[PDB]
């Protein structure tokens, strides 16, 4: 007659009918990436609509037990991950404003051009942004695309932040930032208690122990960029914003041609190696297997093999074709690629089979808890993949290097330096961009202070300074895709943490000696059944807890971060003596 | 079937558990809560029978699997099954073991 028995039937009832729901949509979005037709979008279209109205039933019915009767810890915590409404706290009225704008965001945001040529955004504006080395044919692109998709969207994203605080207040939360800052908000024992304002305060704390290494990178890349930009850098100033191989700057990986450590002894490929021996898809996806097998890790479903779409259909089919990982749950996994025998491709199927395992872990947990730790920590699971099947030792193993060749100190500062503008550079991009997002949305920076304070903060942390002038009429933080469109950001420096964190943790566990960078885990069952330990449990413990299992620390660490490019630290802080590391917050180049 | 055979059911709700070798067929609304049910689905009020969605594409774990259950009884009554036995020599003109 308690109330505790009363939820435990409600969530199995519940369970029992998202199992179902939840893989009938699934399975129609599947079919509707196969084959993009109108009448297999209609289908999926239809089945979203079903379950979401299902779920938001059962949350609306949901609402009714509070968590404060409930003793069973699971049984609470499946509660809370349904009770939660979301969107639908806003009135009719408002939530369907809210829909139009973030539409009308969306619109603007794909279907955007600068022209004056006249291009798009993928079309042209990337593949010259990315590749072009001329400083008028890139800041011409940038100021125009900031210019126009900024100043479209800064009066529609004005009204947009105001309707997410609102929805956010509705939902007994502050801000939308508190909303975002949820996902991390941990519930257990004294020690496995985590709360949202206690990120706030470890993510800057992360960032300063890193703050050395970002800027000896930042001052070599200046230095190696003086060349081909003579009159354009100084020597004791900040980069261009239309200087970063990116529209952006969330990847420096584009400036890699310009700042190589050593030319004269290239990165590895074994794209013609694979070409040689007659790989394939299947013999890459095969290799994959063998590999997550190695660890000491479950087996591959028999589906995975026949139901999977891993290679492109020949058969006229338009599918979307970037990686993805789909769980559709009852023992049906598979992966969605037009796997091809590169090896970037080769690296991704490896990521990407990273997701399937992590699905194929958590698979005994309730539905409502069928999910990683957090949002960090289902993508930090694939990439420590790819970090160690990607070493030259590996490649040697799999038979791609022949044995003949011997690991080198400069290849392997290559390697390292290729890493690190694309691992250490993002880090700090991200970093600025969800403080100031955060500041907005808790009313700190006023609203006619906002690209003022946008480009101020542009110039102390990601230390990038504008080509150009640009007052309150525009709105650069909306150019980007994860800021027009709905969607967190601060997931990736949690997840380039986390992913490091684990690195070292499983590598410490099998008895590696040597380079954090170089490490093996393969030939190593004790390396996986540690990190079986955190898969199997995925939503059913605080991340703190799922953490400790792995790793042993209940929160962020970054001393394994600064550990994995030491070679590489060491190498930067012995080239970049002559130079002043860091960057003064007065250079303008719009200035004389 | 592709489309889902949901006509092989299975009750997920009951009041106590079963007997050994007990069967229960009835399709009655589960009364979870104090407030009673008046036949209608609703809140506190769930329908035990739930439905399976076999589809090829499931798994090994998911898929239909045909279960018998063979249960041998002993009771004073006499035997009346038995089974098989047999050799085949009719030896002549010789002592052997009949
Ligand atoms: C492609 O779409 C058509 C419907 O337009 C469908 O009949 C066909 O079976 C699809 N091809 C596949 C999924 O092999
Ligand atoms: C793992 O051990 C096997 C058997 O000794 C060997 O053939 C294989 O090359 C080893 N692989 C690695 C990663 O060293
Ligand atoms: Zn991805």
């Amino acid at each position: 007659s308690l109330t505790e028995e009363n939820a435990k039937t409600f969530l199995n009832n519940f369970n029992q009918e998202a199992e179902d729901l939840s893989y009938q949509s699934s399975l129609a979005s599947w079919n509707y990436n196969t084959n993009i037709t109108e009448e297999n979008a209609q289908k999926m279209s239809e089945a979203a609509a079903k379950w979401s109205a299902f779920y938001e039933e059962q949350s609306k019915t949901a609402q009714s037990f509070s968590l404060q009767e409930i003793q069973t810890p699971i049984i609470k915590r499946q509660l809370q991950a349904l009770q939660q409404s979301g969107s639908s706290a806003l009135s009719a009225d408002k939530n369907k404003q809210l829909n139009t704008i973030l539409n009308t965001m969306s619109t603007i945001y794909s279907t955007g051009k600068v022209c004056n040529e006249c291009l798009l955004l993928e079309p042209g504006l990337d593949e010259i942004m990315a590749t072009s080395t001329d400083y008028n044919s890139r800041l011409w692109a940038w100021e125009g695309w900031r210019a126009e998709v900024g100043k479209q969207l800064r009066p529609l994203y004005e009204e947009y932040v105001v309707l997410k605080n609102e929805m956010a207040r509705a939902n007994n939360y502050n801000d939308y930032g508190d909303y975002w800052r949820g996902d991390y908000e941990a519930e257990g024992a004294d020690g496995y208690n985590y709360n949202r304002n206690q990120l706030i305060e470890d993510v800057e704390r992360t960032f300063a122990e890193i703050k050395p290494l970002y800027e000896h990178l930042h001052a070599y890349v200046r230095r190696k960029l003086m060349d081909t930009y003579p009159s354009y850098i100084s020597p004791t100033g900040c980069l261009p914003a239309h200087l970063l191989g990116d529209m952006w700057g969330r990847f420096w990986t584009n400036l890699y041609p310009l700042t190589v450590p050593f030319a004269q002894k290239p990165n590895i490929d074994v794209t013609d190696a694979m070409m040689n021996q007659g790989w394939d898809a299947e013999r890459i996806f095969q290799e994959a297997e063998k590999f997550f097998v190695s660890v000491g890790l479950p087996h591959m479903t028999q589906g995975f093999w026949a139901n999977s779409m891993l290679t492109e259909p020949a058969d006229g089919r338009k599918v979307v074709c970037h990686p993805t990982a789909w769980d559709l749950g009852h023992g049906d996994f598979r992966i969605k690629m037009c796997t091809k025998v590169t090896m970037d491709n080769f690296l991704t199927a490896h990521h990407e089979m990273g997701h399937i395992q992590y699905d194929m872990a958590y698979a005994r947990q309730p539905f409502l808890l069928r999910n990683g730790a957090n949002e960090g920590f289902h993508e930090a699971v694939g990439e420590i993949m790819s970090l160690s099947a990607a070493t030259p030792k590996h490649l040697k193993s799999i038979g791609l290097l022949p044995s003949d060749f011997q690991e080198d100190s400069e290849t392997e500062i290559n390697f390292l330096l290729k890493q690190a503008l694309t691992i250490v550079g993002t880090l700090p991009f991200t970093y600025m961009l969800e403080k100031w997002r955060w500041m907005v949305f808790r009313g700190e920076i006023p609203k006619e202070q906002w690209m003022k304070k946008w480009w101020e903060m542009k110039r102390e942390i990601v230390g990038v300074v504008e080509p150009l002038p640009h007052d309150e009429t525009y709105c650069d933080p909306a150019s980007l895709f994860h800021v027009s469109n709905d969607y967190s950001f601060i997931r990736y420096y949690t997840r380039t943490i986390y992913q490091f964190q684990f690195q070292e943790a499983l590598c410490q566990a099998a008895k590696y000696n040597g380079s954090l960078h170089k490490c093996d885990i393969s030939n190593s069952t004790e390396a996986g059944q540690k990190l079986l330990k955190m898969l199997s449990l995925g939503n059913s413990e605080p991340w703190t807890k799922a953490l400790e299992n792995v790793v042993g620390a209940r929160n962020m660490d970054v001393k394994p971060l600064l550990n994995y490019f030491q070679p590489l630290f060491d190498w930067l802080k012995e080239q970049n003596r002559n130079s002043f590391v860091g960057w003064n917050t007065e250079w303008s180049p719009y200035a004389d | 079937k592709v489309g889902g055979n949901y006509n092989y059911l299975y009750r997920l709700f009951r009041k106590s558990n079963l007997k050994p070798f007990e069967r229960d067929i009835s399709t009655e609304i589960y009364q979870a809560g104090n407030k009673p049910c008046n036949g209608v689905a609703g809140f506190n009020c769930y329908f035990p029978l739930r439905s399976y969605g076999f589809r090829p594409t499931y798994g090994v774990g998911h898929q239909p699997y045909r279960v018998v259950v063979l249960s041998f009884e002993l009771l004073h009554a006499p035997a009346t099954v038995c089974g098989p036995k047999k050799s085949t020599n009719l030896v002549k003109n010789k002592c052997v073991n009949f």
